[PDB]
């Protein structure tokens, strides 16, 4: 049995170390690790009885009393965000080599936005949806976009969008309703935004 | 590497499936796994070869495994329960000193009543003429709506090419009604691309939205078309402006 912290924030570009307890373990007792990306199957990532264990992408540590380890990231990029399991198999007697998942830990990573431009825009209606779309986008990562106080306004949480032809990456949320007191100038207001946004007029 | 078949699969309470694993070739070990939304995989059996040496984990008698020449397996899962609405996953390796390479998991959604199943509406919402000339930046909007199961791809098509930069879509659909167990769902997208790349009128943009349904041997007795599987699309065409 192991533990590992809910979820983990990174950005882009740093390492990042995903701890991980878990009762002694013995001299031959192996950490595996394990991810899964969005709506794929899990993947190992590494595993090992010690430190200093690692390839391109990791490494792995495991502290000096060995009840915890941890899976570091040197370069963490976009494509890393993914959930981490922390795994601790039986071995020898009759073992198979039976991994047990456990809940793991959400990492997500964050883009470093170098010129931050906030902005709600109202986008072109559709001839046949009856909703009506607002963009909340180029905001600063540490912005956090918050579920509407309505059940008829529909608020996605942000995203990253990235436009590798341009190497430019930016957050942004969608929020779309068919209700007549809907406008864009209050569909983000249950949420902290930037003072300095930016609301065409 | 391993595969899985079918990728997504509606069902009816009380009816029985099949979902297939096609381990890669030589490894001995092959594990099932059922992973609830939000949950990490639970382990359901082992099989060594055709031997199914560990089985501590399938849930009840309601669900048995078998892989006869040692290669592909099968777990089956009779009368089905919302309970078992999951993604099946299934893994190989060569043995217990190596990896597990798992497969594209198969989607079970396990619903009350057929007429439950929806397929998507979908429409695209063109560009803020504000955002235009704020960033030299133009960004479309595709909602798909209005279907259920949550079994759907979306993906971006200009000028009859699939496009992956500039694209994000959303994680997960949202539930329109979050009360009801058979709330219908909601998929947003966004594809941005540089303004005057929008100002051409000759480029052609197309939102599509993958559903998987029913199947020809699910039966259908409702006044509507069979929500099979099958793709809903909606355009935009550039504009000067």
């Amino acid at each position: 049995k192991t533990t590992q912290p809910n979820s983990m924030e990174s950005n882009e570009e740093e390492p990042v170390h995903l701890p991980c307890n878990h009762s002694t373990i013995s001299g031959t007792d192996y950490i595996h690790w394990y991810r899964q990306l969005p709506s794929q199957g899990p993947e190992y990532v590494i595993h090992g009885l010690t430190s200093n264990v690692n390839n391109r992408m990791a490494s792995l540590a495991i502290a000096e009393d060995r009840k915890s380890s941890t899976l570091i990231l040197h370069r963490a990029t976009l494509r890393d965000a993914a959930v981490y399991y922390c795994i601790l198999p039986l071995a020898g007697g009759t073992s198979y080599g039976k991994l047990t998942f456990g809940q793991g830990t959400i990492l997500t990573v964050h883009p470093n936005i170098q010129n931050p431009d906030p902005a709600v825009y109202q986008l072109r209606d559709s001839k046949s949806s009856d909703k009506s779309v607002c963009l909340f986008t180029d905001f600063d990562s540490q912005t956090n976009v918050s579920q509407s106080k309505d059940s008829d306004v529909y608020i996605t949480d942000k995203t990253v969008l990235d436009m590798r032809s341009m190497d430019f990456k930016s957050n942004s949320a969608v929020a779309w309703s068919n209700k007549s007191d809907f406008a864009c100038a209050n569909a983000f207001n249950n949420s902290i935004i930037p003072e300095d946004t930016f609301f065409p007029s | 590497g391993v595969s899985q078949s079918p990728r997504y699969k509606v069902a009816k309470r009380g009816q029985d499936v099949a979902l297939r694993c096609d381990p890669i070739s030589g490894h001995v070990s092959l594990f099932w796994y059922q992973q609830a939304l939000g949950q990490g995989p639970e382990f359901l059996t082992y099989f060594q070869n055709e031997a199914q040496l560990d089985k501590s984990g399938l849930p009840s008698d309601r669900f048995f495994a078998e892989r006869p020449e040692g290669s592909v397996s099968t777990l089956k899962i009779q009368r089905t329960q919302q309970e078992d609405s999951a993604v099946y996953l299934c893994a190989s390796s060569l043995g217990q000193a190596y990896e597990q390479y798992f497969g594209p998991g198969t989607r079970l959604t396990v619903t009350e009543d057929l007429k439950n199943v929806f397929p998507p509406e979908v429409a695209v919402f063109e560009p803020s003429e504000a955002e235009i000339s704020h960033t030299q930046k133009a960004t479309l909007v595709c909602l798909a709506t209005g279907f259920y199961p949550d079994h759907v791809e979306l993906s971006w098509w200009v000028n009859g090419k699939e496009v992956h930069s500039g694209v994000s879509t959303d994680p997960q659909p949202l539930k329109e009604q979050p009360a009801l167990n058979d709330s219908r769902y909601c998929l947003s997208s966004r594809l941005r691309v540089s303004a005057t790349f929008w100002q051409n009128p000759r480029n052609h943009f197309r939102c599509q939205v993958q559903f998987y349904g029913l199947s020809e041997n699910d039966e259908w007795t409702q006044d509507r078309a069979k929500p099979v599987t099958q793709i809903v699309s909606a355009e935009a065409w550039g504009r000067a402006d």
